[PDB]
């Protein structure tokens, strides 16, 4: 019916940008105006995502928020620049410290309030708001720690409403803190008791599909934040566009989440690849499909084989027939058919938008509760008590007003959640 | 005397539209409200249409849904001529596939406001007869609103008697996961509620038009033209004023012979696509599993009410020989105690169809309303998904969640255990 | 047989006589009974005074048929508007404070994030 | 001296109606009353002008005393002598005894104490009456009841028509004669029963008549009865008075039922062939045929017997006449009564209803018999009664109207126990 | 001397309508007003069917019950329309439910008193009522259901009175409601105790004459009302016309019951549809012609009337009368002596030079009622349809109640083959 977006952290906020550059091209609008596009679908469910101010205009329901200028100033400066409400922007001044506390507790409740203020009127201002959606970091305090705190305090203010987030979880190879995994299990914590789904994604696998499956040697933050952006256009679409769903977010996720916690779809995307390659126009659809079902093609670093899917939802892209779909998608159930559980009944429901991305002429996005997303989290678990051993890093936290048992009061929280997904391999 | 149809929700909405359409097509009205046939000062269909002001039609309908959006294309398409701005209510937030919601949560508003906008219509009639439900089975508003309706119509309306279209749900066109649980919930608190209740099963349909149209994979709209075809045929009688079946009564008198058995199976006899059939070879359809209504089958379980709905060109010096045949060539079928029924209703009026549809006009239809024990088939194949959930608590936590409690749940899978119970009981001795 | 006449009479416009032909050879009303008339009529009255202390019988029978059903019926509606809103302000109690079950959580997670600043302005 | 006419019942009324319309053929009365001692033995002389019956006509519906005050003798009653009353007592005894009757007797009853009371010595009453039958019946065995307490020695005649299945419609019919009859039977003096049966049939044989009518059968009735009542009617010797009747007919205070049998039944048309010998009449007088009740008194004992000649006869004919009846025919005397024939001239010749059916004749003879073959058709009867009481059939109609189970019972011994009389005058 | 006539019911009504515009004919009525015709017979006894109004006029002692506007608003714009006095027309609104309950309870006794006040205004302005008579089918709620009631209602205001019916008694081929047996049975038991003749009209046989014995497929509820319409006016003639009978219909009565219930008279008829004495009478004494669903066979005849019609020699008659009762003499009980009586009325109906009619007491209908009772019990079994009328607010036992009244007139009329 409506929905805002919050957009927090130097990695959450360098998503973000690419996100609604993307989006924004779909829908088709000038760098600050209006529409400009032969195609008339578009605009049906623009309201949804964007709050339309006078003269044309546009202006997307975002709110930036970080703990210090740097990273604002380069969406600013950058691609779709001046797109964003100059005061919805909320600045840090401060350090962020890749420092989960700095973010939860001190100099992120400093700030907090002038974010809430925001939100309380773009929501306040939005006729029916639905529910908000937020992209962050897990490892690094800006976002992981204020976002975390953000939704804590979006929730009790907004019980109501549906929350979301991609998140991105945090791979010892390619990354820049020793500590992250503190971080991590932190907010893994507080996400999965104040969030209602949300979207994995490993840096592990981001960087994986790019030297495994693009051959791309120097892989930036650039090209990597490139898939994000697509899949998240992916995952978005029949909440802003066809009308042959009509995806109240609450019913989607409804059904998509058997049980209240573990709410971690492991996301998967069709094609790949920016740079110096292309695909010879032959995505075909069967060879589009076992491909989204490809787990070397998965947003998190998991691989949906041991670990069974509980739900699974996937959206097609492109003027392409449909009575071939449902039938692909039957063969995979059969080809495949051992690792779907059976105790939910027609547990992979799927349906197609046709009006394509930017270039690619045909592509399919996978939405996923695997419990094979425990391999993600026990990846992780892996490596931070590895740390809590004779607690090392901890003591930028000790001091800046933490608690000893706080940490293993969160280990353990986690090694539950571990534990009740290896619970549902079941019967 | 006078009939309110009632349709809440995404999937009875656009099965109401898709049937109004055909009512107006049948009794001749153009989109305005305005027919230029002799029959209004305010006979005949005055069942359905009220002669309100002086030109126009308006249909003796209420439409409600959570959303707006689906009530919403109905003030847009022309047809937007043909209601009363009030009649349809439209209610902000959606009910998100979820019974709980659709009952205690986002229903206790809209109630209040639905009823009493009905009492406006039961007023400008001198003796009301009944409404027609429409809604859909699993799913949201139409499993939890439908439910609280019928609580309060109970209460609000004394004898004044409740049939129910209900939508059995379909894995092939649904996206909802948690239908089972939604439809044996409302099923449980309706069914007390319901007087006869004609189940539609989508699969059914989708399963016609796949076979018998050479649609490929079909449309909603593909699908509701099909249902607004035949529940046109089933309430036909009391619209142009039929030879038999010419009040709620005793058009059904003949249907239920026990209070909870309601639900009848309907099979709608030539359907046959534009771009003719002997009386015989029609009514030795509506004995034919495939072109039934409800997926199951009818040669194994006992019958024991048997209604023939016919519609167009017909002598019944025609109908009786071929029912004849029907006996000394296919499976009889009857049960313990009731006679060998076939209660035959002559309709002489030709069945119109949709002007660019899927069909062509045919000169004779056929409609069999059958009250047969292998209608419980899908009474089953809905239970044991819901049970093989439930199990696991699956779904649950969304319901208690909006308010509900974990033990109305087990409650109502006992009901239809004891339903299921109830049809097995009926045969023979 | 050839007999004989014993003339037994003469007058204006007649005349009798037996005829004797062999030898014949030697071989309380009550009046009280008007009261029985009024005996008939005692069981007569009787009768049709019985096939209507029968009739008015089949009668406020049809009292109760009429109305022992009015009075069942009514017995259900009055037994359904509260299994509904008894089922149903049962429910409106169980939510609220199954939203209060989630607030007071909240108060919790931060009426602690308070007092662990009060211990970094002291660390 | 004086003499009532009452008649009780459809059947009554018109053999009434068809036997005063006979009377007044033989004493010249036109219609009006008024003719241009002897016969005041039947009409009073009232006002100046004028010959009014000394009759009373009763009937539980109007209908047929209604056709009284309708065609010529209208004139002839006063609109008093005519009862009617409303309803019907339906082809039942109860009804027309205890239900109905109640109502309208004390106005009957006192209607007939105005006739007896322009009487210098009233005689008795003749009751005529259908005996299956409702009112006829009912009423007059409630009649009789009461006018044996009204009057004391006062006799009574009784003219009973015995029902026959052809033309009847009524089944309940043996009920109501075996009823009637029972109560009846102790208040009546001497019984002249008439089978319709033995009627219908001498118009079949007799008359030429293909399927007879009511008014058929009544003229011939009307004949027979004013042969009877001829006696008191112009004086001549033998039944001048009503005693006499009984004296000469009835020996026994039960046995009252007389054998009648009337002489030449022909039919104009024939109406001039050389008429009959005062010999031949006589001889027909015993001929089963030309019986009054359907039975044969060739095997049954005669115990009692008159002949009621009327018309051109000298005694001298008669005589040698019944001597060759008895060297010829049957005999059949009983065992202690002379051999009878007390025999009746009446000089005055028989007159026939105008365009009527039988012709003028010269000479007719009567036959009054007390034999013990009338019993036969007692028997006939209640056999009828036996084989339906056995099953309670139409008894229900009747408990209904209020009678007793038991009167039942008590009616068919008494027929029983008669039946036994009838047959205990034989020999010894 | 008089009598009113109540018709009520969709069968009950469709019925009297064709009763009427036949009798009517007879007597020859225009569509409104008085006499048209060079008889002048018909008038004598015009006085017992027609209470007659002011102007010229003649209307009929009619009133026309049912618990719907539908049906009425047929007669009135039918044949014979505007023939029946206005405001002796008793309207419905509600339902009528094809269901007993309805009409004998509920919606029902609802009326009925206005009903009841049109009788009362009839009755009492007829100078000698001799009683009524009713038309209405038997399976079926305004009709069977309020007329059992009417006649319950009716006697007690006038015990006195005799009552009398034309009742159709519904079959399981050619009918429109599951429940009629149910029907049935129910105002069976009512009749049986406040009637005192009741004509048995099966549609099974009503329907049976028209395919083994009339080369007619589609028989509507027209051509087979045709045969009642005609039927009725056979049994009436006697008490409307002539003055050979004289028919009291009391004594009509008593000669035609022996024993208080066991009234039901199986008719039928001459001649059909849209002849010489002897064919016409070993034709009204077949089976293959008789208006209940029986066969006077395996059943002997109680007590027996036929009325002959047409100037002919009825010498003829009687003599082919007895043939019946020797060459069929098994078939009649002898413990009621003269019991087949008849009578011969001359003026013919419409059309037909010759008819006659039957109307006859035997105990072969018990034939009739097994048959409902045996669909009765096969369906009160598992307590089947009830439910309808459960919560109607009937009784459970008060069904059982019936059942059996009914069961014992089964075994009457079989303990009346006796000896
Ligand atoms: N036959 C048929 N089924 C439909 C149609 N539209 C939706 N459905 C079905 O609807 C069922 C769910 O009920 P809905 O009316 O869609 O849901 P609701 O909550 O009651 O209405 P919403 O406000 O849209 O949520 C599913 O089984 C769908 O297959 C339709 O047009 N025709
Ligand atoms: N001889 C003769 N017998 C008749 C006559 N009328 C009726 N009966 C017979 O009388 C018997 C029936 O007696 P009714 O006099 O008719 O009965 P009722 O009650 O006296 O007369 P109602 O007033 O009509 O009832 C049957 O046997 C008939 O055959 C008649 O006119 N002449
Ligand atoms: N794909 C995506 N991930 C990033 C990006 N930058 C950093 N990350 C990963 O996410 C972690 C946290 O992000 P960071 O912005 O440094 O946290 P902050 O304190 O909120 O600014 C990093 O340490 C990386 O592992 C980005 O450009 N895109
Ligand atoms: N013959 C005759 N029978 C009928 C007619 N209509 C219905 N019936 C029969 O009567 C029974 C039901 O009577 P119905 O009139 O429907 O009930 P009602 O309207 O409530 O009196 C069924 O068995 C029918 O077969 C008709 O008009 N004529
Ligand atoms: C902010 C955007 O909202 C989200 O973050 N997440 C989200 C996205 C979904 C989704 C779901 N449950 N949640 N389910 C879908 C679906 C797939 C197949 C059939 C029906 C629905 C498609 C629309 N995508
Ligand atoms: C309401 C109209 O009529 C009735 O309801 N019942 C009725 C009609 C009868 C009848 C009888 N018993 N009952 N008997 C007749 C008869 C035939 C032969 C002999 C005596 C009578 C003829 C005239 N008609
Ligand atoms: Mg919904
Ligand atoms: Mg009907």
């Amino acid at each position: 019916r409506e929905i805002v977006h919050i957009q927090a952290g130097q990695c959450g906020n360098q998503i973000g940008a690419k996100f609604w550059e993307v989006i924004s091209d779909e829908h088709g609008i000038d760098p600050t105006g209006s529409y400009h596009g032969d195609s008339d679908l578009q605009l049906e469910r623009i309201n949804v995502y964007y709050n339309e101010a006078t003269g044309n205009k546009y202006v997307p329901r975002a709110i930036l928020v970080d703990l210090e200028p740097g990273t604002m100033d380069s969406v600013r400066s950058g691609p779709f620049g001046q797109i964003f409400r100059p005061d919805n922007f909320v600045f840090g001044q401060s350090g962020a410290g890749n420092n989960w506390a700095k973010g939860h507790y001190t100099e992120g409740a400093e700030l907090v309030d002038s974010v809430l203020d925001v939100v309380r009127k773009e929501s306040e201002s939005c006729d029916c708001l639905q529910g908000f959606q937020l992209t962050h970091s897990l490892g690094g305090g800006t976002g992981s720690g204020m976002g975390t705190l953000l939704i804590s305090k979006i929730r009790e203010e907004y019980p109501d409403r549906i929350m979301n987030t991609f998140s991105v979880m945090p791979s010892p190879k390619v990354s820049d803190t020793v500590v992250e995994p503190y971080n991590a299990t932190l907010s893994v914590h507080q996400l999965v008791e104040n969030t209602d789904e949300t979207y994995s994604i490993d840096n592990e696998a981001l960087y994986d599909i790019c030297f495994r499956t693009l051959k791309l040697t120097t892989p930036t933050y650039g090209d990597l934040n490139h898939l994000v952006s697509a899949t998240m256009s992916g995952v978005t679409t029949c909440l802003r566009f066809p009308g042959q769903l009509n995806a109240d977010l609450r019913k989607l996720a409804v059904n998509m989440v058997p049980f209240p916690r573990l709410h971690f779809f492991m996301p998967g995307f069709a094609p790949l690849t920016s740079r110096g390659s292309q695909q010879y126009r032959a995505l075909t659809v069967p060879e589009l499909t076992q491909q989204m079902f490809d787990s070397k093609n998965m947003m998190a670093a998991c691989d949906p084989r041991h670990g069974r899917y509980l739900t699974v939802a996937a959206v097609f892209r492109g003027r392409m027939s449909m009575k071939e779909v449902d039938e692909q998608m039957l063969n995979v159930q059969n080809k495949n058919s051992s690792y779907f559980v059976e105790w939910i009944p027609n547990n992979v429901k799927t349906a197609v938008c046709d009006i394509p991305p930017r270039g690619l002429k045909m592509s399919a996005t996978f939405i996923g509760n695997s419990t094979a997303i425990q391999e993600l989290f026990k990846r992780i678990s892996e490596q931070f008590t590895a740390m809590f051993r004779r607690k090392a890093f901890l003591h930028w936290y000790t001091g800046e007003g933490m608690d000893e048992m706080e940490f293993t009061e969160a280990e353990s929280n986690m090694n539950d959640l571990v534990s009740e997904y290896q619970q549902y391999q079941d019967a | 005397r006078e009939c309110i149809s009632i349709h809440v929700g995404q999937a009875g909405v656009q099965i109401g539209n898709a049937c109004w359409e055909l009512y107006c097509l049948e009794h001749g009205i153009q989109p305005d409200g305005q027919m230029p046939s002799d029959k209004t000062i305010g006979d005949s269909f005055n069942t359905f249409f009220s002669e309100t002001g002086a030109g126009k039609h308006v249909p003796r309908a209420v439409f409600v849904d959570l959303e707006p959006t689906v009530i919403d294309e109905v003030r847009t398409g022309t047809y937007r001529q043909l209601f009363h701005p009030e009649q349809l209510i439209t209610g902000k937030e959606d009910a998100a596939n979820n019974y709980a919601r659709g009952h205690y949560t986002i229903g206790k508003e809209i109630i209040d406001l639905v009823l009493d906008r009905i009492r406006k219509l039961a007023d400008q009639c001198t003796g009301l007869q009944g409404f027609l439900v429409f809604h859909s089975f699993g799913g949201g508003t139409g499993s939890g609103f439908t439910s609280l309706l019928m609580e309060r119509l109970s209460v609000d309306y004394g004898k004044k008697s409740k049939l129910e279209f209900s939508i059995y749900p379909a894995p092939q066109v649904s996206t909802a996961v948690v239908e089972p649980y939604n439809s044996i919930l409302t099923t449980h608190t309706t069914l007390e509620h319901s007087d006869c209740a004609f189940m539609v099963d989508n699969e059914a349909i989708y399963d016609i038009c796949r076979r018998n149209l050479d649609i490929e994979r079909p449309t909603y709209t593909n699908l509701n033209r099909l249902i607004g075809q035949i529940v046109s045929s089933i309430t036909a009688s009391l619209r142009f004023d039929g030879a038999l079946n010419v009040d709620l009564t005793e058009f059904q008198t003949n249907l239920v012979p026990y209070p909870r058995i309601h639900f009848p199976l309907a099979t709608y006899a030539p359907v046959i696509s534009a771009e003719q059939l002997s009386v015989a070879e029609i009514t030795n359809a509506c004995f034919e599993p495939a072109n039934q209504m409800v997926k199951c089958d009818p040669r194994h379980g006992k019958y024991m009410a048997c209604c023939l709905l016919y519609r167009g060109d017909v002598v019944p010096k025609d109908v009786n020989a071929a029912i004849a045949t029907i006996k000394t060539k296919r499976t009889i079928q009857f049960v313990d105690w009731c006679p060998t029924g076939f209660k035959v209703g002559i309709n002489y009026q030709p069945p119109t169809v949709v002007p660019g549809g899927d069909l062509a006009k045919v000169q004779r239809a056929v409609c069999m309303l059958s009250n047969t024990t292998a209608i419980a088939e899908a009474w089953a194949r809905l239970d044991h998904k819901f049970d093989l959930m439930y199990a696991k608590r699956a779904f649950v936590h969304w319901y208690v969640g909006e308010g509900m409690e974990e033990g109305e749940f087990s409650e109502a899978r006992e009901d239809m255990a004891a339903l299921e119970k109830d049809y097995e009981e009926v045969g023979v001795d | 047989a050839d007999m004989e006449v014993i003339e037994l009479n003469k007058c204006t416009s007649g005349q009798s006589f037996e005829v004797i032909l062999k030898p014949p050879s030697f071989d309380p009303s009550l009046e009280e009974i008007q009261k029985k008339l009024e005996a008939a009529e005692e069981r007569r009255k009787y009768q049709e005074a019985e096939l209507l202390k029968h009739l008015a019988e089949k009668r406020e029978h049809e009292r109760e048929v009429i109305q022992k059903a009015i009075e069942e019926n009514n017995n259900f509606i009055k037994m359904a508007k509260e299994k509904l809103a008894q089922k149903m302000e049962s429910n409106k109690e169980n939510r609220e404070a199954h939203l209060a079950a989630m607030l007071e959580r909240l108060q919790e997670k931060d009426k602690h994030a308070e007092e662990v600043r009060k211990n970094k302005e002291l660390k």
